[PDB]
RNA sequence: AGGCAUUGAAAGCGACCACCAGGGGCACAACAA
């Protein structure tokens, strides 16, 4: 299984241990997406002229801070847990620079080719994948039991 | 010029050809951010950049087969309705269905770009096209841009609900050059003048016509051939050795440098070749068959004659 | 280098063939788009990867046997007819039909390519061919296109009604190789002349000519012989088993590597070899082709010779 | 090798049999399409799949009964030619017509491969030959083209008229194998060398030669014995059951399988086998004959001889 | 097991199952085969070094995101009114990923050998199969009912 | 009927009027500012009950005085389409994005 | 010059068309001695 479905789950899984909507809400395409959008958004507005590990560091301050404007019931790693401030801090920036390593590494740089016109040609796609998948994990966390 | 070359073309069109090609050697430049396309993304295809020196591997846009010869045909068809040779009413005795049952099988562009089903059999086209391709690879060459389509409330929502018309389009970029040869077979000297006006006065090109894809055609050399010479890949792939792989450079130095080109290329190549209009001949060639276009009672001669000269195929040799 | 040829072919035509084969060993690079069909589809075939090492089963594709025959015959008889050897009029003494009841008998693509309908007999190709295959494998070495064709209109919808215009078609892409060994068997000086003359002179192949499948013939090699050597797919296979089947490199190093893996095949042949032309010895003996092929004089004399030798023919063994 | 076989072999051909058969046993690949036809379809027949194992019904590919035998007859002919022991010009005293009177009743051909048209007797073949099974079943093994003829201005429609010309062929696929033993009886060594030749030397067998059918044969074994071993049908069918019907693999590993079969077959049939010539030997013996066949000196003196012991069997005991 | 066959009715009632048009709306042929196109589409545009498992969940997201780009008369598990909305998206959800997990596994795995050669040349016939065997069972229905 | 359409089951129709994309006759380096924008709460600071909604970034305008050169064509037209699409080119006046602030523009034909 | 603050929601295509004609043997050889 693993060469392409862990690494399409984890492109998923790896934001809802950092940014959850319940889905009660009934929420947009928009408002599931943001890690994502953000993510590619940021890969294909700077060419390839340098590397992947200046994409990763100044990619993830700009998501944090995307998420900074998030309302707090969305981020479940400092809603669901009760802990120090410079812990749940941590955590949570962990779990957005090891997202962020996933959707250049994997994503872009080995199933996009490390080509931006591959990805551009394909961001409905990989978006309409992670939308998906985001609802089939999230409703099947919910309702399971049922 | 054009008194000297009537000697070298048929008096009528023949029933198999007899290997009186002339070659239309152009570049294409690029303007207005052209779309070739055909499962929804732009072509390309990887080749060889170079022939002798860079030997690395580079993808290059393809305006593919058709793509090509169809815009040009079809402004020579508007032509011989301007005229009135050739009639789009279906109540007239010399209608034309472009594609279909219902074709003409007598006017120029039958004759010359050919047709296909009916009960009358079919023609071959007597002007040969392939594939041309960008002289750049394609990461150079291409952008894609977002569009959207809302309501004329200047928003995407009528209801409150969001209407959903957004997608990107890649696109070709201004400045980008296909180099291209069209080559003609036993034509007469006023089928010259009919396909050399059609490289000369269509503009536009590929998808969404009414939007995009106007082209520079400039005419580069006509060679008259015993054959046919150089593939359009064999004349990208040698322009961009000439050129050093540093295709970023001015447009008439990149003529002047394909002029260069295709002269060297024609000495290797085993065909006899009686005339070659390259250089001042081919301005002053040029400009007198921009005079004839421009002029309403030769162009009217000019193709009225066309018109009697491939009637005679058809009721000698074609569809009777 | 042709001034010491001379030596090895037959003064004229025999009466039955005695083993004096010249084999050109040729690679055809695609250059744009070829379409290599029958029944609708890309001909494709599962074979051996390659001879020894490569052992696993692989799909190619397949230039079936006349497709690189009938472009060499049919560039050929232009040559005739610009030449005024042969004619297409129907009145004239002259005449030759094509694939056709009232064919020649007597002009050289008559005794060299062969023909069979009618009373007066049969003659048998003194050019002998193969169905050529490609030396990758089929899905690194085809794409297929979707095509539409409008109304003028510029829509798909001019009655009101849709067209039914649209369907899709597969072509092999560029710089896709098919080795081939084509071979001659008991020709003339000249008739060696006109058979390398379609070789190196011809363009086109497979459907779609006026639109497509220009391709570009590199010579390798011409192997003067007791008998017939290799068969194309041995060729093909030992030539992807000498690239290890990295089949991505340059044309020119593929066309050394092909030129150095048909001596090595030659030597492991049971027929006598009295000329093996490569490498250096083959571009002075192409280059000396060359200028036959360029000059109105030299050509004229050359393959009006052959019209009586093969004339000759004709009406001493032939079809009378 | 050649030099301890020498001892097997009669010294001149006698007039009655004496024993002394060698069998060469073939697996015969596919290479490019062959057509093996009598009656407009390919020769096709119902046998058991194999001898023990796998005994259901299946229907394979015939190579009949001529097609393995004058493909071989005539290059060996052609080869007499070329060495000037024999010609094809009318007032010559070496003259040999293929099936007439006047065929030469002295040359290799007429006392190998026999004779009987007109006065002056008949010649029995002294080569044994059969007909071939596909070892794969006619539905793995074949593919039918269409094949069209269009007229040569490039249409099958000439004044309006289509053209009747678009039928289609079936053709047998590439790396399809038929197992052989071919069988030469009372030969002298010459003689088998001759033999031998022709077996390595041609390369076309079906219908179409001058398109088609090339075809690669391995010689899998060389057996000296007191007469005729297993059928045809029959190494088929012990080929078939050894691998269970698992036919798609690489042809090394099928001739190497077909090597240890043969041998097991050779086991149980009631025959004194002076020498088998396998693998290292058989590999050795092909390079030294490969040596005569690469050289005009030891294959003029060669088959000289042979002309010479045919001529004497042809005064003393045959036509003259 | 049989499934290397005899597919074609199963693969359009699975989508029928979610999506419908009647037939007495004269209706056109994209309409008809408006799911098979998008899973199709979804399968020969994707890199083809994609293998089945990403696919599915890309193919869905496409489908559910193309049906909500329509009308809820062509949706006849949303149309009813008798459930909770959020049961409603739960039964969508799992009829899409049931078809498309045909589409990616029976269809272009098994009955075309997983070779987008193989489905390109024959997909004009396999979509023109699901057109007549949607209205074989639209027919079915008005006789069931009757 | 001029300027064309395409979604539905009645057909599809090509535009009359045919457009390029215009170019500034000056570089852009000479023809462009990036301007800063901000969205404050309208108490009349960033503050928007204790703590800053971030709403500030900075968007690139075209100068006035800037001139793109252009060729629009009508064909097949009757004389009263030739008005209307004359009309609307002399008529209509807002262009870019943000119809609602900017782009103006007058269009000089010569 | 300070602190501050570099965005935000949504949308991610929609319709239709997936071919069209016409050809589907043509010539001869049926034994030779």
């Amino acid at each position: 299984m693993t060469e392409k479905l862990k690494l399409t789950k984890r492109l998923v899984e790896e934001y809802r241990r950092f940014y959850q909507v319940e889905l009660s809400k009934k929420p947009s395409t928009h408002a599931i997406l943001l890690p994502l959008s953000k993510a590619l958004e940021q890969i294909l507005s700077v060419p390839d002229d340098w590397d992947e590990e200046e994409l990763i560091l100044q990619g993830s301050g700009q998501l944090q801070a995307a998420l900074d404007r998030q309302e707090v019931y969305t981020r479940p790693i400092i809603k669901d847990k009760s802990v120090a401030y410079e812990t749940r801090q941590l955590q949570e920036l962990e779990a957005i620079q090891i997202f962020m390593t996933t959707c250049v590494r994997d994503l872009f740089g080995e199933m996009c080719k490390g080509d931006r016109a591959i990805l551009q040609e394909q961001r409905n796609r990989i978006k309409s994948g992670a939308e998906f998948a985001y609802r089939l994990l999230a409703l099947e966390a919910q309702q399971n039991q049922n | 010029m054009l008194d000297s070359l009537k000697s070298q073309f048929q008096p009528s069109f023949p029933r198999l050809a007899s290997g009186h090609y002339v070659h239309f050697l152009m570049l294409r430049h690029s303007q207005s951010f052209p779309v070739f396309q055909t499962d929804g993304v732009l072509n390309t295809t990887r080749t060889q950049a170079g022939l002798l020196e860079k030997t690395d591997q580079l993808s290059r846009l393809v305006m593919f087969k058709r793509k090509q010869t169809t815009p040009e045909r079809l402004a020579g068809r508007e032509l011989l309705r301007n005229l009135g040779l050739t009639s789009a009413d279906k109540s007239a005795k010399n209608l034309c269905e472009y594609n279909g049952e219902g074709s003409c099988k007598q006017c120029p562009d039958c004759i010359l770009y050919g047709f296909a089903i009916g009960d009358s059999g079919s023609e071959r086209s007597k002007v040969y096209s392939d594939s041309a391709f960008s002289l750049g690879a394609y990461e150079q060459s291409h952008r894609s841009f977002t569009f959207n389509a809302p309501f004329e409330g200047g928003t995407m929502s009528e209801a409150g609900v969001m209407r959903s018309a957004i997608n990107e389009l890649d696109h070709i970029l201004p400045e980008v050059t296909f180099p291209t040869v069209e080559s003609l077979r036993d034509a007469t000297y006023e089928g010259f003048i009919y396909v050399l006006g059609n490289l000369l006065r269509t503009k536009r090109y590929g998808a969404q016509e009414s939007r995009t894809g106007t082209m520079k055609n400039h005419l580069v050399g006509i060679v008259f051939a015993d054959g046919e010479i150089f593939s359009n890949l064999h004349l990208t792939q040698a322009l961009y050795d000439q050129m050093g792989g540093e295709l970023n450079k001015p447009i008439s130095e990149l003529c002047e440098t394909a002029a260069t080109v295709a002269q060297d290329l024609l000495n290797k190549e085993p065909v006899r070749k009686s005339e070659l209009i390259f250089g001042a001949h081919l301005d002053t060639l040029l400009q007198e068959v921009n005079d004839i276009y421009q002029n309403d009672a030769e162009l009217t001669k000019l193709l009225g004659s066309l018109y009697q000269q491939t009637q005679d195929y058809a009721t000698e040799f074609g569809a009777l």
